[PDB]
């Protein structure tokens, strides 16, 4: 009836990607080689008898990543021809992923999710998954939303994207990367959620109670956030919300449109037998800055729009007092002009828990999605780093041998600024 | 003789009138397959004003669905008794309104309106003597405001002369559900202001009231909720289904009720309403029922009756009774509350009775009251939609879909003149 | 001989009418389905062998009401022609009544009409029994007597009515619709007989001992009251008076035509058997105010004219001395211009008793007519409702809708205003 | 799908060479014959971007031996691994330079760097994508320096798309095995700054204090010296042929490493390295390995790192281990010594991670740093070449072959101009 295609572009969205096909295919019962022993067909197609198909794209400059798709488990999930790969990776830089080596892949991509749409009857949008700092995951996802924008048109398109973190880093140029792309993609964006590294870290570590963890629990995270969101498509429930009603309660304005993710609640099986998890304490847990997925200070941010997912045994009075608590307490605060602030989905599908994991079985769970100003203070600590990187001019010439030029990066600068005037002024 | 077509937009409309034709058919004996099962011949003589004799002694409810996602829809048909109704009447659309009254109203509505206007008109057209139409939707979404308000119009236009009903659940006072909830509903309500003849406000809030203080539920579910709009809905037109010693249609009501055309905002109440461990501790009668009605618990609406005056007030009495004990408690009942009721109308309360009562009761009544205290849910409305509008907040949203500014401010100019009017007569 | 045709409009008209005619095929000996095992020719025709038929025409504009009758237990008694059902109730409008619903059906119940009386050798005259709040029974009923004013001329008509109560009243508009018919028909109507619901409720709960008296009760009243003023026609007397001896000693001027009913004695079976019910008593307890059908007080007005129907074990020279005694009281007052005011009728048929009934049997009984001053101030009170109502111009439009002016409005003002000055203008 | 061709050059570049054929055939599971005997598949997925399937299941190394004299050539001929190489590969002639840069640059480099050129055009056409080329040779002999420089020249112009990378061994501080090895080294990075891509800067003092004070060596041989350099150059490209969660090639190296394209002079190092007997008295984990990286004792080059500053530092990992402990440690390491790290480069350090780790250990990482301490090795040749050319000593041999003392000049002001950018960015 209606249904969602997503994309994977760079390391981080196939892997990604990979532990949310996983989720997927657990949830609807749907075994790696893609038969079951009818919601499921917004993220599975159906071929021939007994096969079902995931609707989605993997896209990478370098083949090691998706040769472990195909010479993993889900090998026979995946069509053949939805997993494209290149030769040479974009090593970490934006002027490859955009210009040099995505233009001799883009067509190709462009023609997969042609013929995938045409296969849709109620397309509601596109995910992409991605990263900031990687080239590809900047460039050359800049340049596939560039064009879907134009020739799509008004589908909407959401972004799941790796922000780059205050203090740890993996690369160096990563500050030019995130500017530069986070400046093409400004115009051609309905709504990006926001995740950081550390953040996870400090959850799993906290929250979790494990001491070295790695890159699939971070994975695994955040494929249960993103059925989270999904699951009012994928489910029936009390109040649904689609893909469109996201898009027109969180975003104000048409240049501020990122949201940060926030799930609740994240305990292992120790812990669990401890708490009595209701909705009550699980919506409180949602809004303090420890548990947020980002690095970053709501108390000193203002609240513009907040968008609460229920999933499971949860009753809407008991979602309402909840609502009531949060919005008595003064240590939190909502921006003047948004009176009416909050914005509810209940789904009777409690969530489900892959083998081995990490997270326990719980009867309820809570995905939030805030709208704050408090976004303005990573995108400074951004902004510090590019300037002190470019007053010296470091690296400059890796990004101009491949074709770029320097006014490129003193208009991304100067976007960048406005961004951060736009945030100031709706603040106050 | 007298026959009513039922409307339902959105999820809340489309639940609501669910729940609704549940109660009919279980008041009418009639099972999920469409079967007539009662024993009462007076379950029979006057079903024709909900259902149609489709042959075969089956019965179809005379109802229209909907919705622009196929979601709801779905839910309803393999609910139960979602058999009953005719696959033919089940108009959906594919994209969905997105919580947007803009959408709903000129880029879906007007794709939509067309097939459900030539639903309604075949549906009309098949009947003897139509009362009159009534729809169930919401004031705060974007299928149920812009769609329901767009088929109001265009019904309106088509038959000026017959009456329009609307069971409408207008946004919460405390907490909101929906973030643009202010602009859908000043919209809506700056249509229904000229395009209908009565309304009734429903809050969830006060549904929640209700079910907690008075009836003791633990747990409650939009079940529930449901279940109570779809009881005072039977209510509202029990004469026209059964006999009585007085009757009242929709007419009556319209004529006793409303003075000025653009006061015809009305209140609910039901009574009576018991939990489970207080049944034993009270004499079903009369004075009980006259108790509960002129209650600010029992009100189905968030506005404080006693902040204002009541206009007029129409009460609706099922079961076997005496006339004499309704008229002398409601001259008692008007005597004690003088500082409620207004001066320059005598006898501000118009009656009505109806001998059978709901199955499972012996007596059971009804309360529609014009107060002038909804006054207070359009200030609030108001006073939000200003607050918003002062810093063009989403206004892109709805700007992007063709709507303009002046549309914006002829909604608030048009509320506020009606708030002006309503504070007048208090 | 002389015959008496019977009309019904309304809800209120109709359910007098199964009250007065099962009181009537009780006293007749008729039963249900219209068989019997000669004076009632007056009020049955007689058809084809052993079957009576009334002489009755039932009106409204709503079907339900009549339906119960065709679907009740007195289904074979009634001509299925002379049942007529609209489509649309009048819903409490004066104007629907009259111009908008009422101009639809009128020639077929004046074609039933003419029909009635082509059967009739003698006809008296009309009864019409209707409310004065109703929309049909006050605009239909306005209607009905212009026409039948203008096609039969000098036969005259008798009203019997539910005048609104001073404070229990069931509708809102009531005084709009009480006012306009009075102003209709004030010239058209020979002779007309108020009763209240309060003073029935009334003497329901003290006389009769009980305590939830409901519409039933007050339809076997009322139709005991008709059924005494037309047992002189039914049944042969001492001294007996027709239906035009009512209209020219009751009437001292022509718009001066409201005079009360009375019933006496009116007591349970508890309390008939602690009483001797002489003649004497029971007169006195005709002139006492507690006991009058009408909320009002004799007490302030002066009596016109009595009329005294006495039924049952009744000798004359009682009534006389009774009259005496009740002129040589000095508690109640007669005008100066009426040196006799009193008109005496005597009937040998006592009064049956329904079975189930509230009454209890009783060997003589009293019906008192009398036109007394003290109506103007219940025309007093019900234009200080109306000019409080339409001073703010209240629920004008619904009436104006219909093809109403509001001209009519204060003509009708204007008319009963005049009504009352000529009322007082008599007292003096 | 990347593919790598070797060269090596001279007496040390062969026999390093050999050393790291040797070790890379250990780690793919490949017999002396040629023929594949290991059981992990892993070895064989990526076994392309070193060996060629040359029919019958036999691989041959994509490797190119280059020397001026026949001894060398024969010694690896005959030497364990030597059949596997492709005998048309051994390019040498019969002349030798004798220690000359002349001669190896322009009187026999001349002649026989027209055939090289053809073997290495003919290897690289074979190849479908190559990812670039890499040379191991010394900067103080004649055959390696000359040969080296010139044929860095040659395929610099031949194909400038590609990475070119160097492992070339430096003369070193306090002994010298030649006595004209200034002169061969001035012109050696003479030609390098300007020709290659990134170099990597062995020392032989280095080498031997690894393994005196930490290998506990007490009869330290050059194949244990060509052992550790083949360790580094296995681990720099790991990622290359395993599969990994954080992957980094050549390429991605070089765009982390070297903000300005004169600076590209890397000081590398490896661990860990331990003794037998020391081997009980340490857990492997990260912190280990990271302190093993940052220290003054375990780098290769001879140069103290806190001398001077660090401009980027690259982590290669190698084994199963976890991200948030790599991540943790670095930053750690990185705001203890504020003071060694460039102020105007966050994040100086960039990581990587291969899941296979190397034959035998559990856990392995190679490190590579841009120092600004380089600047006093340059300094030190760049002294010992004015000392010697100011009294025009072994000038004549030079001379005689054709070169001209403005040469000579031009490398004395790049190296000037080199020491004083790295001074500068100090
Ligand atoms: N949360 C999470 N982040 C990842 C994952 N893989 C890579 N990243 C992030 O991606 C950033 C670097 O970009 P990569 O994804 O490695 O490279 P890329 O996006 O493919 O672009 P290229 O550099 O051209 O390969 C790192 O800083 C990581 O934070 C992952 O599996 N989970
Ligand atoms: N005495 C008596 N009065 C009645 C009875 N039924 C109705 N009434 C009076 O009628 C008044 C209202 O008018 P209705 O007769 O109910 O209405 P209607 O005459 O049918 O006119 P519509 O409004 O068109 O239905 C009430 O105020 C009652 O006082 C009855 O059975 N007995
Ligand atoms: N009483 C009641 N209210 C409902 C129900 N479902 C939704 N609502 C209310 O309707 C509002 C949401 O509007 P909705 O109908 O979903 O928007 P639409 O899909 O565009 O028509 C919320 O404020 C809810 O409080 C229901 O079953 N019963
Ligand atoms: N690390 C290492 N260095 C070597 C080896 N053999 C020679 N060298 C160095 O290379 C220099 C000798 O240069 P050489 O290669 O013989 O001159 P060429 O024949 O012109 O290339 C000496 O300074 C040695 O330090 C070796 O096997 N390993
Ligand atoms: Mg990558
Ligand atoms: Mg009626």
């Amino acid at each position: 009836m209606r249904e969602c295609i997503s994309i994977h572009v760079g390391q981080a969205g196939v892997q990604i990607g990979n532990a949310c096909w996983e989720l997927y295919c657990l949830e609807h019962g749907i075994q790696p080689d893609g038969q079951m022993p009818d919601s499921f067909n917004t993220f599975f197609s159906e071929t021939g008898a007994g096969k079902h198909v995931p609707r989605a794209v993997f896209v990478d400059l370098e083949p090691t990543v998706i040769d472990e798709v195909r010479t993993g488990t889900y090998r026979q999930l995946f069509h053949p021809e939805q997993l494209i790969t290149g030769k040479e990776d974009a090593a970490n830089n934006y002027a490859r992923g955009h210009y040099t080596i995505g233009k001799e892949i883009i067509d190709l991509v462009l023609d997969r999710i042609r013929k995938l749409a045409d296969q849709c009857t109620g397309l509601q949008g596109f995910l992409v998954f991605h990263s900031f700092g990687g080239g590809t995951g900047s460039g050359f996802t800049s340049l596939l939303m560039e064009r879907l924008s134009v020739d799509y048109g008004k589908k909407s398109k959401l972004e799941f994207s790796i922000y780059p973190a205050p203090q740890v880093s993996t690369a160096v140029v990563e500050p030019y990367n995130s500017i530069l792309t986070t400046h093409t993609t400004l115009e051609h964006s309905d709504c990006a959620f926001m995740v950081d590294n550390e953040a996870i870290y400090d959850i799993c570590r906290r929250n979790l109670d494990i001491e070295r963890p790695t890159y699939t629990n971070l994975n695994r995270l955040i494929s249960q956030i993103v059925s989270s969101i999904t699951a009012s498509l994928r489910f029936d429930g009390a109040l649904n919300v689609d893909l469109t009603e996201f898009q027109t309660n969180l975003v104000p304005y048409p240049r501020i449109h990122f949201p940060l993710a926030t799930y609740a609640p994240v305990i292992s099986a120790e812990k669990a037998y401890h708490e009595q998890l209701s909705v009550a304490e699980i919506t409180n847990a949602c809004f303090e800055p420890a548990n947020q997925m980002v690095k970053c200070d709501p108390r000193h941010g203002k609240y513009m729009a907040c968008c609460l997912l229920y999933r499971g045994d949860v009753v809407p009075k008991d979602v309402n007092a909840a609502i009531a608590t949060i919005k008595t307490k003064r240590s939190i605060q909502f921006v003047d002009w948004c009176p009416t602030g909050f914005k509810v989905g209940i789904n009777y599908q409690p969530p489900t828990v892959v083998p081995g994991g990490d997270l326990a079985k719980v009867q309820r769970a809570v995905c939030m999605l805030s709208n704050t100003t408090a976004i303005a203070e990573a995108w400074a600590r951004l902004d510090h780093k590019f300037d002190l990187m470019y007053a010296k001019r470091a690296f400059v010439h890796w990004y101009v041998g491949e074709g770029m030029e320097e006014g490129e990066f003193s208009e991304a600068r100067e976007d960048m600024a406005a961004l951060e005037k736009d945030y100031e002024e709706v603040g106050v | 003789m007298r026959e009513i077509v039922h409307i339902q937009a959105g999820q809340c409309g489309n639940q609501i009138g669910a729940k609704f034709w549940e109660v009919i058919s279980d008041e009418h004996g009639i099972d999920p397959t469409g079967s007539y099962h009662g024993d009462s011949d007076l379950q029979l003589e006057r079903i024709n004003v909900y259902y149609n004799e489709a042959a075969g002694n089956k019965y179809v409810p005379r109802a229209i669905l909907v919705d622009l996602e196929p979601g709801t829809m779905d839910s309803v048909r393999s609910g139960p008794f979602g058999q009953i109704f005719r696959p033919d009447n089940f108009v959906f659309g594919q994209s969905g309104a997105g919580n947007n009254w803009a959408k709903g109203h000129y880029t879906e509505g007007a794709e939509l309106v067309d097939s459900v206007l030539d639903v309604v008109r075949k549906e009309s057209e098949s009947c003897d003597c139509l009362q009159g139409f009534q729809l169930t939707h919401s004031l705060g979404g974007g299928t149920g405001s812009g769609m329901g308000t767009l088929l109001i119009s265009k019904i309106r236009e088509e038959y000026p002369d017959r009456i329009m009903n609307t069971f409408s659940v207008v946004p919460s006072p405390k907490v909101s559900d929906t973030v643009v909830e202010p602009y859908n509903a000043t919209l809506s309500v700056h249509q229904l202001v000229e395009n209908t003849d009565e309304t009734y406000c429903i809050d969830n809030e006060a549904l929640y009231d209700i079910c907690f203080r008075t009836l003791k539920l633990t747990t409650p579910t939009y079940g529930d909720l449901n279940h109570l709009v779809s009881a005072t809905m039977s209510g509202v037109t029990t004469c026209l289904r059964f006999p009585g010693q007085l009757n009242a249609d929709l007419r009556k009501l319209a004529v006793n009720m409303v003075p000025f055309p653009r006061l015809h905002f009305f209140m609910p109440g039901f009574a009576p309403l018991t939990s489970r461990g207080s049944q034993q501790y009270r004499a079903l009668t009369v004075p009980e029922l006259t108790q509960q009605m002129f209650d600010a618990k029992n009100m189905m609406a968030a506005c404080d009756p006693r902040h204002g005056r009541y206009l007029t007030v129409a009460a609706v009495f099922r079961g076997r009774m005496s006339m004499k004990e309704v008229d002398e408690q409601m001259l008692n009942v008007q005597n004690k509350n003088s500082s409620y009721f207004v001066e320059w109308i005598p006898n501000n309360v118009k009656t009505a009775v109806c001998d059978i009562p709901p199955r499972g009761l012996k007596m059971s009544a009804t309360f529609i009251g014009n107060s002038t205290a909804i006054q207070e849910l359009f200030k609030r409305i108001s006073e939000q939609f200003t607050a918003m509008f002062r810093r063009k907040a989403f206004l892109h949203w709805y700007t992007g879909e063709g709507m303009d500014e002046m549309e914006f401010t002829e909604a608030e100019s048009n509320m506020n003149d009606l708030v002006s009017e309503y504070q007048q007569y208090q």
